[PDB]
């Protein structure tokens, strides 16, 4: 749940 | 400037005359106190304070006055109400309230009357004065009646018409005119000078009142912990923060405004956006580390910041509370305006400085995002302190005296 947050958040940073 | 006849304060869970001259004070059961030197008055029969007294003196006091019902406007618009008055033989003065409008009057042993007012704009995006804590100063001579707020002058009437004003008279705090049932009045620091204060005086005053010992919300009440706050911008007022749908970002919006017909009043919401909550007595108070939380459905999250942080500005990683070495969680909340204010400042600490919370624009076309930004932190330190910086940061908790 917090690894899949923080792919969207990697994912936002681009 | 201790040409003070009267200084209400709280002592010993009552409110007394620290003046030295030792006024008689009665408090009757329908007023709060808190040991902020907070008193309410209410429209129940026993809200009242007595003060027995043992032309050139000033009265100053600090009020929060509530909002305006939307429904309700034209009685808010029309009715007048006292909430001080000192009369003897119909003869003395009063401070009343009419609406967005606080009035200050003189009568004389003729019965001859002069009022000066201060009108405070309902029709503003975020107002300074309503519903939030102020500061009123009022001085009079021979010459003239005049009302200072927040340390400025800001009404002035000549007042050499008047006759002789017996102003020894027995002082009531009392709710008096055409009020709702819901009607009440916040007051602290209540005192009366011999002497007309100078603009000097009472920007001392100000600055003296204004300072305590703990961080204060929107409204000028003590922040706590494990209270629900929506989180306001000082450089970006008509913006807010928003969970960005379904991913693990804070985009920033523009408020709504007020929506129904209604000409005379105008406002951006104050209850929109994430309701914050702020993690380790419940008060916050400079220097403190905390954990800045928020509810996203009913689960509470937390704002991160990013430890592999090369740029100046990133944005904030808003997840579940979970211990990742790859994330800053601890901040320390700050107060570097050496003016008065009800704004404070996030620092996101490892003792080094990784980067202050602010609002910034990140390109995709642009959008602003809830960040952490390394520019801040030079800026803080220049004076005099900018009060309009994105890194300036208040907490909105719900209030009686604003419903929208």
């Amino acid at each position: 749940a917090f690894s899949k947050l923080k792919e969207k958040f990697m994912n936002e940073l681009h | 400037l201790n040409n003070i006849i009267l200084n209400l304060r709280y002592r010993d869970n009552n409110l007394i005359d620290l003046s030295g001259y030792g006024a008689n004070v009665e408090v009757y059961d329908g007023v709060e106190l808190n040991d902020k030197n907070q008193f309410k008055l209410t429209s129940s029969t026993n809200s009242e304070i007595r003060v027995t007294q043992n032309l050139d003196f000033s009265v100053s006091f600090w009020i929060r006055i509530p909002k305006y019902k939307n429904d309700g406007i034209q009685n808010y618009i029309h009715n007048e109400y006292t909430i001080i008055n000192c009369i003897k033989n119909n003869s003395g003065w009063k401070i009343s309230i009419r609406g967005n409008r606080i009035i200050w009057t003189l009568t004389d042993i003729n019965g001859k009357t002069k009022s000066v007012f201060f009108e405070y704009s309902i029709r503003e995006d975020i107002s300074d004065y309503i519903n939030r804590w102020f500061f009123v100063t009022i001085t009079n001579n021979s010459d003239n009646a005049k009302i200072y707020i927040n340390g400025k002058l800001e009404s002035n009437i000549d007042i050499k018409d008047i006759g002789e004003v017996i102003a020894n008279g027995e002082i009531i705090f009392k709710l008096d005119g055409d009020i709702d049932r819901t009607q009440f009045i916040w007051m602290k620091y209540f005192s009366i000078f011999n002497t007309e204060l100078s603009q000097s005086n009472i920007k001392e005053i100000y600055k003296i009142q204004s300072y305590s010992e703990y961080l204060k919300d929107f409204w000028g009440n003590p922040l706590m912990y494990n209270k629900e706050y929506y989180m306001f911008n000082a450089g970006n007022k008509n913006s807010y923060i928003k969970l960005k749908k379904d991913s693990s970002v804070g985009e920033i919006l523009t408020r709504s405004k007020y929506n129904q017909n209604s000409n005379y009043i105008n406002y951006r919401n104050l209850y929109i956006g994430e309701k914050f909550i702020i993690r380790r007595d419940d008060i916050v108070r400079k220097e403190d580390y905390i954990y800045l939380d928020f509810f996203n459905s009913n689960r509470e999250w937390r704002v991160y910041a990013y430890k592999d942080f090369k740029e100046e500005e990133k944005k904030l990683f808003l997840a579940n509370i979970y211990d990742s070495n790859e994330f800053y969680k601890t901040i320390q909340i700050k107060e570097y305006d050496e003016q008065p204010t009800y704004s404070c400042q996030l620092l996101f600490k490892k003792t080094d400085e990784i980067g202050l919370i602010g609002i910034h624009r990140f390109y995709e076309d642009y959008k602003n995002y809830f960040c952490i930004s390394k520019w801040y932190l030079k800026e803080v330190k220049r004076k005099p302190y900018n009060p309009n910086l994105g890194c300036n940061w208040q907490f909105i908790p719900k209030d009686e005296g604003w419903i929208e």
